[PDB]
DNA sequence: GGCTATAAAAGGGCTG
DNA sequence: CAGCCCTTTTATAGCC
């Protein structure tokens, strides 16, 4: 690990990038739907085309704009591989693919720690921060100070930890968390 | 928009027979939820509705969501947001909901005696102090223990019964049940009568 | 399976 | 006519 930077001793696995690019070319969605073939068109629910490739097992939407979405990636390099992959392909289809402005937006990420949480003890004690209605969603939604990423506390210790651009986010969020996890831990 | 949504607030609250505490409280609520409102596109009987819903529990007497939505119209869905929207824009948070909140009202619907509800109440409180029903609603845990309780005396009550009241279904009733009946005898009151002994009860 | 919940982008849609 | 919603992903999980 590196208890220097995870001291929990846990390193949350990232489980979900969402990035944008921008492809400058104006896309034919009608065009790149009649012979892409991974893809999937309808303009009927969703006004972009939905490609998808193996490795990075990726999910792209596509505008008739140049703009790209990537989803699913399990890492930031990798979503912008699949990213690049995507304009390749827009480009083996004949239009005049960039890969300009690439971004990460979302990482999604996720984490055990290995114990049961007496979450009424935590949705009490961070009031300010907690949103526990067994009602609603089975989960605490945590919405933490600094970083701004929201993690959803679970009985099991099972942790999901999104809104971040930056995976360090992710890991400044768990480790802020953690002693307060630990302290309601189950009894 | 404001007075016109009273009309409403007040016909929701007799419908669900709330007196003048609750009632008047939601009107309170509401009428900030339009000074520091920030509700913006939301329905305003969306509003209402949510707003007479974080009152019954400010008022230490709460109902399930699906018992305002019967009385409602707009979805259990946006009753939940905007519930949580007007706790954040007023700066305000409520105080859980437990086992013991919903017991007398379900009981009452149910049509049980004080005896029936008081031991469903004691299973309940010691499932959950006996940390049997590690991830489970209150609402389920209410209904399941209110399974056991009525089951082991004379008036008692089906899965369908108990669910139709307390809003939960059978499935989900039997599930809790089932993970306290194991633990029947230490979770009923001691000087519990007993039609049927819990030897008897219904395995599920 | 489905629903509910969280974050995030894209452009059009429906609207209080 | 600012505001949410649709669509796609992912971890997670109780209820239907």
């Amino acid at each position: 690990v590196d208890l220097s930077k995870h001291p929990s001793g846990i390193v949350p696995t990232l489980q979900n990038i969402v990035s944008t690019v921008n492809l400058d070319c104006k896309l034919d969605l009608k065009a790149i739907a009649l012979q892409a073939r991974n893809a999937e068109y309808n303009p009927k629910r969703f006004a972009a085309v939905i490609m998808r490739i193996r490795e990075p097992k990726t999910t792209a939407l596509i505008f008739a704009s140049g703009k790209m979405v990537c989803t699913g990636a399990k890492s930031e390099d990798f979503s912008k591989m699949a990213a690049r992959k995507y304009a390749r392909i827009v480009q083996k289809l004949g239009f005049p693919a960039k890969f300009k402005d690439f971004k990460i937006q979302n990482i999604v990420g996720s984490c055990d720690v290995k114990f049961p949480i007496r979450l009424e003890g935590l949705a009490y004690s961070h009031a300010a921060f907690s949103s526990y209605e067994p009602e609603l969603f089975p989960g605490l939604i945590y919405r933490m100070k600094v970083p701004k990423i929201v993690l959803l506390i679970f009985v099991s210790g099972k942790i999901v930890i999104t809104g971040a651009k930056m995976r360090d986010e992710t890991y400044k969020a768990f480790e802020n968390i953690y002693p307060v996890l630990s302290e309601f831990r189950k009894i | 928009a404001m007075m016109n949504a009273f009309k409403e607030i007040t016909t929701m609250a007799d419908r669900i027979n709330l007196p003048r505490n609750k009632v008047d409280r939601t009107n309170n609520l509401f009428r900030q939820a339009y000074e520091q409102k920030s509700l913006k596109g939301r329905a305003n009987d969306a509003i209402a509705s949510a707003c007479l819903y974080i009152a019954c529990r400010q008022e230490g007497v709460p109902r399930t969501f699906k018992e305002i939505c019967a009385v409602s119209r707009i979805s259990k869905k946006e009753i939940g947001r905007c519930f949580k929207l007007i706790l954040k824009a007023l700066e305000t948070s409520v105080d859980l909901i437990t086992t013991g909140d919903f017991m007398s009202r379900f009981c009452s619907n149910l049509c049980l005696p004080k005896q029936v509800q008081m031991a469903a109440t004691h299973i309940a409180r010691k499932a959950v102090e006996l940390d049997l029903v590690p991830g489970r609603s209150p609402i389920s845990v209410a209904a399941a223990a209110i399974y056991m309780a009525s089951q082991a005396s004379a008036e008692k009550r089906t899965q369908k019964e108990i669910g139709d009241i307390a809003g939960v279904a059978d499935v989900t009733i039997r599930q809790s049940y089932r993970l306290i009946y194991p633990r029947a005898p230490d979770l009923f009151p001691t000087d519990f009568k007993f039609d049927t002994p819990v030897d008897k009860l219904p395995q599920l």
